[PDB]
């Protein structure tokens, strides 16, 4: 399962994807098309160990967009964390316009 | 005093990244002549990574400066390490005609910063529909 | 009686058809005119008001949303509006995401602009002993 | 008198605001920079959106744009003509360097609420998405 992580990792950052695609490869988006409802559990499961985390957050939330593009008490797990970030990038943009204005 | 052995460390690396990054450029240059060429020499086996891991590795020059501009856009374009890219840009504009570069490397930054911001938004959207929906 | 603010809301409907006809008139100023129709209704029941609207105006009324949001004209409002449509009801949905499109690149403008001002002000100020 | 503005207003923007800014009332100055603002067909090169505009804000000397600032401070209490004086600050400030705190500071409090409400509309906006 590290492994995946590991992949997942290196299909989002690719010297140069393939537009049009939700992680960036057609392929692995038409795996996260189809999953057996309790591969994609398990998928969130480890979307979650990986979103407590800072560096691996980015990642996981990508996973999780294309996820949520695909389909119709753990979700509330990730999404506290989830805003968190948003709040911690809110900050960052903040920054952004003092840079912004400086030059 | 240690933060000087680790510039002399990122200065390196800005020199190997950069030497490496122009000869990459130059293979894709030439290998428009003749496609059938022998690939590069490359030190260590890329390429952006090791400048961003010797840059990662520190605990919290003016001449080698436009190098690393040049790998803060290289971050800025492939979404990697952004609070840290944002934090150096920051030092960077903090202290010390580049300032085009500056411009082209904060655009990169906004548009990054816009991509998984609105990404988030939507996750957490999501999140909240699909809670609810339980 | 709320009924009679639902047939109000229904005025805008007309408001609409005059605007979409002047349009076609001039096709060979008018969304100021179903826009300020559209700003004098009272900020309750229009969800109401919405609802109740006729299923031929609705197109109209997202050619006259979009031209609202290309041209930054009362983004709140437009915003509220949109949302109010999706929340009481296959071209249209392409419809709908060229509004949506044009909205959020209004507020990614104002809001961009507005994070500069604040900024300035504060290093000015701050520069200000 | 003021007609004299009236036909400069039938013509030309520069003397349109500079003589607006001289006499009261500032109403027919918010209507001009409102109509440069929101116009339909604008100029990307340009920053209010017609150069003229962005010429005499920055040919600006420190009065006029003292008087300006404080007019700007009372357009932006309003928040139906908040983004026209947003937009005319963003441009008046590309155009000055860093170069009283009383207007400054109530200008950047009103500012901030707004990008706030801003903000607000963006999650909403955000839900507005996932939904489609």
């Amino acid at each position: 399962p590290g492994r995946l992580l590991n992949l997942f990792t290196n299909v989002v950052t690719t010297r140069n994807p393939d537009p049009d695609s939700l992680t960036g490869l057609k392929a692995v988006d038409d795996v996260l098309a189809k999953l057996s409802d309790e591969q994609i559990f398990q998928l969130l499961l480890r979307l979650r160990d990986w979103n407590t985390n800072a560096r691996t957050a980015p990642v996981a939330q990508r996973v999780l967009w294309a996820l949520f593009k695909s389909h119709p008490e753990v979700l509330d797990a990730i999404k506290v964390y989830t805003e968190r970030h948003y709040k911690r990038i809110e900050e960052l943009v903040d920054e952004s316009y003092l840079v912004e204005y400086t030059l | 005093v240690e933060t000087l052995m680790a510039g002399e460390r990122i200065a390196e690396a800005l020199e190997l990244g950069m030497t490496d990054l122009n000869t990459i450029r130059e293979w894709e240059e030439a290998r428009q002549i003749n496609p059938n060429i022998a690939p590069p020499q490359r030190n260590p086996i890329p390429a952006e990574t090791y400048v961003l891991n010797t840059l990662q590795k520190i605990k919290p020059p003016f001449s080698t400066i436009p190098s690393l501009l040049t790998f803060l856009n290289l971050f800025a374009q492939r979404e990697l390490n952004v609070p840290l890219t944002c934090r150096i840009l920051f030092f960077v504009l903090k202290t010390h005609t580049m300032r085009a570069t500056l411009e082209k490397v904060r655009a990169n930054l906004r548009a990054a910063l816009r991509r998984q911001k609105d990404e988030m938004g939507f996750n957490i959207a999501a999140l909240k529909v699909v809670s609810m929906q339980l």
